[PDB]
């Protein structure tokens, strides 16, 4: 019934030091009113990107949140230990409700 | 910045529960606070939001005319009225705030709401 | 195809017997041929309705008092500048080397040149301070 977030890929495994591209992709155009959340096994999420850009105070400058439209990617440049976790976008377009996406699992080889 | 969520535990299907979320270190009164619930294994639902007038409350689809958000802005505590509940209700409730970003900024740690179907 | 021809407010049906239809409600069209429309934003949260939808225009969105719409669209809700730096595209930027704002809701406008005026520079101007001069 309402927008749908889908993020690409599911999952990514990828080795320290290198940057990351992930996908988000909203079932129509949305302007830029996405968030970025990072969460790690048990804790609950942190807010690393709101407004598609904007970074939250705290979060490292390797996070960068780019797109507007219908497609926006996270990236992570010199993706660091502490940068392995479950990545969801959320879209505040609409409030009632907001919707996120499936998450892409980002992983080690 | 804290949010304390209370009251889950296990339940029988048909029946309720009364999740608490206590906050402190912010304003409360001029936060939109909200709950978002994350089934093990899956992602994140939106469930509920209250306005800082305390006028509006916004529902999911599938907890309308079965939950009720309220608050106390006296004892900074924001509630979830889970009545009727159903096993696909089975998830962790997290009580969450967006004061002047349009994300949300500070998350609870939860309260683990169990159905035994 | 005929669908090019649908109006603004309209979508192409499948439904035959109709080549389009009106848009539902809390949906806009805001051009000619969309094959769907498109749901309203809501100005709900941090949010305060602006405009309202029509099936032909979006929502558009407004902020609080003491704060300013940031972003494509008012995709934020920054809050008001503050005294030494101005609201630019890209937010709230302090002020360049040379100018100053004194004020909330202010611009960066430059120091005064004191030397212009026959004067000195007594006290060095910040970026929420202006030049004190003196007598050369």
């Amino acid at each position: 019934s309402d927008i749908q977030m889908t993020q690409s890929p599911s999952s990514l495994s990828a080795s320290v030091g290198d940057r990351v591209t992930i996908t988000c992709r909203a079932s129509q155009s949305i302007g830029s009113t996405l968030n970025w959340y990072q969460q790690k096994p048990g804790k609950a999420p942190k807010l690393l990107i709101y407004g598609a850009s904007s970074l939250q105070s705290g979060v490292p400058s390797r996070f960068s949140g780019s797109g507007s439209g219908t497609d926006f990617t996270l990236t992570i440049s010199s993706l660091q230990p502490e940068d392995f976790a479950t990545y969801y976008c959320q879209q505040y377009y609409t409030w009632v409700p907001f919707t996120f996406g499936q998450g892409t699992k980002l992983e080690i080889k | 910045v804290q949010l304390l969520e209370s009251g889950g535990g296990l339940v029988q299907p048909g029946g309720s529960l009364r999740l608490s979320c206590a906050a402190s270190g912010f304003n409360f009164g001029y936060s939109y606070m909200s709950w978002v619930r994350q089934a093990p294994g899956k992602g994140l639902e939106w469930v509920s939001s209250i306005g800082s007038t305390s006028s509006h409350t916004y529902y999911a689809d599938s907890v309308k005319g079965r939950f009720t958000i309220s608050r106390d802005n006296s004892k900074n505590t924001l509630y979830l009225q889970m009545n009727s509940l159903r096993a696909e209700d089975t998830a962790v409730y997290y009580c969450a705030r967006v004061y002047s970003s349009p994300g949300i900024d500070y998350w609870g740690q939860g309260t683990l709401v169990t159905v035994s179907s | 195809d005929p669908c090019s021809n649908c109006p603004a407010g309209t979508f192409c049906d499948n439904n035959r017997n109709q080549i389009c239809s009106p848009c539902p409600p809390n949906s806009f069209s805001s051009a000619g041929g969309q094959r769907t429309c498109d749901i309203c934003r809501q100005c709900k949260g941090v949010f305060r309705t602006r405009k309202e939808c029509s099936s032909t225009s979006n929502a558009e969105c407004d902020c609080t008092p003491g704060f300013h719409c940031l972003g494509a669209g008012c995709s934020m809700c920054e809050q008001d500048c503050k005294q030494g730096q101005e609201l630019t595209k890209k937010g709230c930027k302090d002020c360049s080397f040379g100018t100053f704002n004194d004020q909330k809701r202010g611009i960066c406008r430059p120091w005064t040149d004191c030397s212009l005026d026959g004067k000195s520079v007594l006290v060095q101007g910040t970026k929420e301070r202006d030049v004190v001069c003196g007598p050369g």
